[PDB]
Formats: C-alpha cells, structure tokens, sequence
C-alpha cells in the first residue's frame, strides 16, 4: 500500500492449528529508488507438528529492487533445512575426502 | 526437458535452476507448480460468477 | 510563426510529470542554407515513478 513499498504475509502449511493469518508478518523497506532499504532480513517461525517442536527460521531478501512498472518477479527456495532420509553413495574425492548424497 | 515443454503447449509454466540444481517449474505469477520433488495440483470448477 | 524561427514543447507520455504548454525549452533560428545558430541543446524532466 503504496506505489513502491511492500509489506508480507505467511501461512504454515502443515501445522493443522495454522488459522491463515490476517496480519502483516513483514514489510520490506524500499526507497522510491527501488532498492531495498532495510528489512532485508527477518526471522519467522512455523507451527508446531506431530509433538515435535517448531520450526523458526532466517529469511533473507538481499539485492532486491523495484521497477517502474512490470515483471512482479520472485521464483525461489533456498534453505539450510533437510528431512532425515537415506543414503547410499560412495565417491572418494582427489584430496581424499569423501562426500555422501 | 521434453516432457516440461510438452506441458508448456497447453498452459504458461516457467522453468527455473534452483540452488541445489533442481529443476523448479512456476506458473505465471509464482505458483511453483513443481518445486524440488514435488509438483502442486490443479482443479476445474464452474465460475463463481455465473 | 515566422521564417528561419522555430520552437519546442516536449511530453512525456509515460510520466505526466509533463505540463500544459509552460516554458519552452527552446527555440531555435538558422540561416538561407540552414545552418543552426541558436538554442541547439535543450533539457527537459520526466515525471518519475521509480
């Protein structure tokens, strides 16, 4: 709510008490430039799931910058989170190390 | 890679390199219809207008 | 309005930051085989947005 600024909203997808919330969760500062001002980074946390704990993470928003007019653009996922799963793969490195997947 | 385009031919899905090297799909405004190993889905419904 | 005269008005039509006809920037007058002797560079301002 205006030309040139933006606030934020989250939703937890998979926690089954996430009532989508109504409220403003962050707002990104930009000057009229349309460089981010500040706010370009944030920490949010997530619901609680299965008796195991929440999750609260960093969110970060670097080198963003706002047009004239246009091509609204955001596509992409980057986190430091993983799921416990399985592996199987050896591979020994030239400086003898050795990597999994 | 074909099977993607294929897709392409009927409805506008855009194809993005992520982090990891996954190959991420979008659709139109930032629907990530299939992010990492997982794709959304889709439904048809008659207009709430008519 | 008259011979070896001219001037200018300048719109932006992207950015209406542009005015009715105010200041012209400027005005130009020249010679029986043409050559420019007055007001050969002008400055205007586009509304901006961004």
């Amino acid at each position: 709510t205006k030309d040139n600024e933006w606030a934020v909203y989250t939703h937890d997808s998979s926690d089954p008490a996430a009532t989508a919330p109504t409220t403003a969760s962050t707002t990104l500062k930009f000057n009229e430039n349309g460089i981010l001002e500040s706010g370009g980074t944030v920490n949010i946390t997530t619901g609680t799931i299965n008796g195991a704990t929440a999750a609260t993470f960093s969110l970060s928003f670097l080198n963003s910058m706002q047009q004239n007019t246009g091509a609204n653009n955001i596509v992409a996922t980057n986190q430091n989170g993983y799921k416990p799963g399985d592996l199987v793969s050896y591979q020994i490195n030239n400086d003898g190390t050795v990597v999994g997947n | 890679d074909q099977l993607v385009s294929e897709l392409n031919k009927i409805v506008g899905v855009e194809v993005s390199v992520q982090d990891g090297g996954t190959y991420n799909l979008t659709m139109a405004n930032g629907y990530t219809l299939v992010q990492g190993s997982t794709a959304r889905q889709l439904a048809a419904v008659p207009s709430s207008a008519d």
